[PDB]
């Protein structure tokens, strides 16, 4: 077993810059290293083989380097579609092993989130469960803080958050926070507010509704 | 041109067998190295098995004695029997064309193998009514197992401004997903919005109309 | 031109782990495959397995497949036989044999390693006289209730050696051993000469010089 | 009138594994003491024969097969083994009766740049039969479209070059391998010991 | 799993006479490609590791005297010790290395055949020193006899005893090729003092009638 330790874990670079990725090795593998690009929802695509050679159909802006233990993948003239998780694979000694990956983000301007709140539907309320959904739409950067305040009391333990990948258009994130409560514990309260703290907001934005 | 299309993924109980198929186009399977590579949900890539052009088979230590790689040249398909499956084996298995046991120059779309003693359950879709410029609405896909679930708006017509969040595993052991769209504050009653939720493992297709 | 030297005698309680050694020295050992042969007390030879030290390729007998583990260290030219949990059924002398290849005869053998797996604790022997009684007279000593077995009985401190019979130790139902050594002397020197049996039990450091004479 | 074992073992150069050299040895008295008393070999695994007993018997013919492989592939020179070397370059029969000898040659076969002169076969449609020698350079046809002798899509060169470099690990270092095959057919015995 | 059964279990051959041991094989042990049976013979003197004598069914190991000859083919194999020196008293095994796992024979003991010698029967009452501890040991000795077969019975007050006697036999003496047997009767002091006459009855080939040695407490 030989472990490939990539670095950094993730990166964030603007379009047109140069992205350098490092792939370390437990043991020497000579030039027997390959690089792969895996866009979200897609299979990995061969980018570099032999640690220097470029696979067919790959633009010249990609290039490989490194000799026996330290390897470098350099991507120049960054395009919005050239960003995904990049893996390095060695084939010097069996078994072949990959790296943990190295994500690449398309940086952009700071966009204030658009906050929307959705009360649970009456159809769902019949089944005995109420779901309150708070939406953060088209914001950058990814980092954001969402707090559930029911009757001005902070709630903890029933909120799950989901974040989409970077949108192809506007390169913006979107986050969903859902609060799950019983119909009983739901109608034992009046005000359901969602407070959002984001870099693009001067002050936290609160969206609330009354049952 | 090269095509690699996979099949056979789904939900299987621990200890139960499953067979993954991978039809190949663009090359002769008998004359090429072919490998199976699995990727755990939220983890990295792991090589599983390889079959040499001469027919020789090699497997990883974690899958030896349980997984078997085979090819059917008459059907141009690469198979992967799994037999004694485990919960840890739950991963997205990829079909890759190996170049001399070194690197994978072509990959298949991948299929998801879920190993759990859980029971397949259909999702329930609930509307997210728009509030009282631009407006936001969506549907709530809740309490389904196993994933994937595909969500469409107006039978694929509504594409721009659609965000479908990744599924989240609830404390009940069931998945839940939300899909939202961005539409103008006008054209609310003039246009009818319907979300098409499809859960193939449960064979559930629900078209839920959303309106205030 | 190669010789095999094994580790020393082992006395262990049941459930203990054990790892005996076998080192070869001389010209070669790159061709020599080292096997292990078990010999239970009074039984024949049982082939346990074989290993090539260079690449640690190991082949096991079906009877010993999972019960024992055979390893090696090519750095020091030494093979190993390891037990994770000993049993009384493992009480046997173990030899390591060497042949210049697989499917070849074993030409170099070790001296053997004695392994005694018992719950009996170390105890010193008790020596009692087998006093002579009514042209040839018979007398001896009785060595009883000792553990482990290595026990040395001499007469007149190694001087009297003609007509001496030291019987093999017998394992009593108490988990201990008992040995008898007797000598053959003329019925004339009973009073003129003094006979003493020298019983030594190194594991207990017990030494008894017992005088024997007619009652 | 001794057999020319030194010409094989102590050769200045060695052949690639795909084009493995074989030296037929007959009509001579063979002294193997220079081999089993040596200390330079890293692996010396004899199957069915005993090197110490080599200077005692007679055979019809003895074969010495010479080639260079990697350290990780020395294990593949054995009966019932599978791998790139054992399937496409050099295969031993399951009933093999002889010895396989290898030693590290990182000092003679590794250059500052990759030696790239020792080669092995990378692509082959079927495994090699025991003691078969394939030195074809025909372009491997990975698809249904004929290659016409030009490399490209679905058309690979069947040979690959070992990247022997002194800075690599022990596994990647070249190892010179000499395989001793003993043949005893119903014919006059020409190879004997002293 | 090739089985090897060899006969006889015990062999008695006089000094200078011929000793023959047969070894039967379940499967064939012949390598066709080399035309050599993969069977070996080993000698194990008492208290010593086995020593390889003959390999490949005919060829003897270097240093083995020319009086050890191997023979046979297929599934039938014989070991012949032409003449018999006293240094050959051991147990001989036949082992195959044709196919793993290696398997040995059950063993054949070779003793020197000598003239029928009657045992010298001696009986020893338990010592007074041992009687203090509360256990009485009565020892019956058969000093020099041949053959090794001998029946020993303990009869206390003309009553047979079971489960309180243990026997130990020496190896064949290097000069006169005689055997020594000791039977020890173990009893508690209470049981020992509940009886008067302690007899040791011995049956042997060299005795016309059983010999009884006895004493009174
Ligand atoms: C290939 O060359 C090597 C040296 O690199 C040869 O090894 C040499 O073999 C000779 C054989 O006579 C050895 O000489 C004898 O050595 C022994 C000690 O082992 C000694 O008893 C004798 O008096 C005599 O000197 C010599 O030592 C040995 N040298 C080395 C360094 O191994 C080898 O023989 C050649 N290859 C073949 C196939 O013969």
């Amino acid at each position: 077993e030989i472990v490939l330790t990539q670095s950094p874990g993730t990166l964030s670079l603007s379009p047109g810059e140069r992205a350098t990725l490092s792939c370390r090795a437990s043991q020497s593998v000579s030039s027997y290293l390959a690089w792969y690009q895996q866009k979200p929802g897609q299979a990995p695509r061969l980018l570099i083989y032999g640690a220097s050679s470029r696979a067919t159909g790959i633009p010249d802006r990609f290039s490989g380097s490194g000799s026996g233990t330290d390897f470098t993948l350099t991507i120049s003239r960054l395009e919005p579609e050239d960003f995904a998780v990049y893996y390095c694979q060695q084939y010097g000694s069996s078994p072949r092993t990959f790296g943990q990956g190295t994500k690449l983000e398309i940086k952009r301007t700071v966009a204030a989130p658009s906050v929307f709140i959705f009360p649970p539907s009456d159809e769902q309320l019949k089944s005995g469960t109420a779901s309150v959904v708070c939406l953060l739409n088209n914001f950058y950067p990814r980092e954001a803080k969402v707090q559930w305040k029911v009757d001005n009391a902070l709630q903890s333990g029933n909120s799950q958050e989901s974040v989409t990948e970077q949108d192809s258009k506007d390169s913006t994130y979107s986050l969903s926070s859902t609060l799950t409560l019983s119909k009983a514990d739901y109608e034992k309260h009046k005000v359901y507010a969602c407070e959002v703290t984001h870099q693009g907001l001067s002050s936290p934005v609160t969206k609330s509704f009354n049952r | 041109q090269v095509q690699l299309v996979e099949s056979g993924g789904g939900l299987i109980q621990p200890g139960g067998s499953l067979r993954l198929s991978c039809a190949a186009s663009g090359f002769t399977v008998s004359s090429n190295y072919m490998s199976w590579v699995r990727q755990a949900p939220g983890k990295g890539l792991e090589w599983v098995s390889v079959i040499y052009s001469g027919g020789s088979t090699f497997y990883a230590d974690s899958v030896k004695g349980r997984f078997t790689i085979s090819r059917d040249n008459s059907k141009s398909t690469l198979y992967l029997q799994m037999n004694s499956l485990r919960v840890e084996d739950t991963a997205v298995y990829y079909c890759a064309r190996d170049f001399g046991d070194f690197y994978f120059d072509y990959w298949g779309q991948g299929t998801l193998v879920t190993v759990s003693s859980a029971s397949t359950k259909g999702p329930s879709v609930f509307p997210l009514a728009p509030s009282s410029g631009t407006a936001a609405l969506g549907c709530l896909v809740k309490d389904y197992f196993p994933e994937p679930v595909t969500v469409s708006w107006n039978s694929g017509a509504l594409t721009s401004g659609v965000h479908t969040f990744p599924a989240v595993l609830q404390s009940s052991g069931l998945y839940s997903l939300s899909s939202v769209v961005t539409v103008p504050s006008s054209s609310l009653g003039t246009q009818t919005y319907i979300c098409n939720v499809n859960h193939k493992p449960s064979n559930t297709k629900v078209d839920k109309k959303v309106e205030p | 031109q190669m010789q095999l030297v094994q580790s020393g005698t082992e006395v262990k309680k049941p459930g203990e782990s054990l790892k005996i050694s076998c080192k070869g020295s001389g010209y070669g050992f790159i061709t020599y495959w080292i096997g292990w042969v078990r010999q239970m007390p009074g039984k024949g030879l049982e082939w346990m397995g074989i290993i090539y030290p260079g690449d640690s390729e190991t082949r096991y007998s079906p009877s010993f497949q999972g019960q024992v583990t055979i390893s090696a260290d090519k750095s020091i030219n030494t093979a190993y036989l390891q037990w994770s949990s000993l049993k009384a059924s493992d009480t046997a002398i173990y030899y390591c044999a060497g042949g210049s290849g697989i499917f070849t005869p074993m030409d170099v053998w070790g001296q053997g390693t004695t392994v005694a797996v018992s719950s009996a604790s170390t105890k010193g022997p008790s020596v009692f006289p087998l006093a002579p009684s009514s042209g040839t007279a018979a007398l001896g000593c009785l060595v009883k209730d000792y553990f482990p077995e290595p026990v040395t009985v001499s007469w007149n401190s190694g001087a009297l050696t003609s007509g001496v019979h030291t019987f093999p130790a017998v394992l009593q139902s108490s988990g201990l051993y008992s040995l008898s050594s007797v000598v053959t002397v003329p019925s004339s020197s009973l009073g003129t000469q003094t006979y003493i049996c020298n019983v030594n039990h190194k594991p207990s450091n017990t030494k008894v010089d017992k005088k024997v004479e007619p009652k | 009138n001794l057999c020319p074992f030194g010409e094989v073992f102590n050769a200045t150069r060695f052949a690639s594994v795909y084009a493995w050299n074989r030296k037929r040895i007959s009509n001579c008295v063979a002294d193997y003491s220079v081999l089993y008393n040596s200390a330079s070999f890293s692996t010396f695994k004899c199957y069915g024969v005993s090197p110490t007993k080599l200077n005692d018997l007679c055979f019809t013919n003895v074969y010495a097969d010479s080639f260079v492989i990697r350290g990780d592939e020395v294990r593949q020179i054995a009966p019932g083994q599978t791998g790139k070397i054992a399937d496409y370059n050099y295969k031993l029969p399951d009933d093999f009766t002889g010895c396989v000898i290898a030693w590290n040659s990182n000092n003679l076969d590794s250059k500052v740049g990759g030696n790239y002169n020792y080669l092995y076969r990378l692509f082959r449609k079927s495994n090699l039969k025991p003691f078969e020698r394939d030195i074809s350079t025909e372009i491997y046809q990975a698809g249904s479209t004929p290659c016409n002798g030009v490399e490209g899509f679905n058309c690979y060169f069947p040979l690959q070059s070992y990247g022997f470099q002194p800075t690599n690990g022990v596994g990647y270092q070249p190892y010179r391998v000499v395989v001793l095959s003993f043949e005893l057919l119903h014919a006059p015995a020409t190879v004997c010991g002293p």
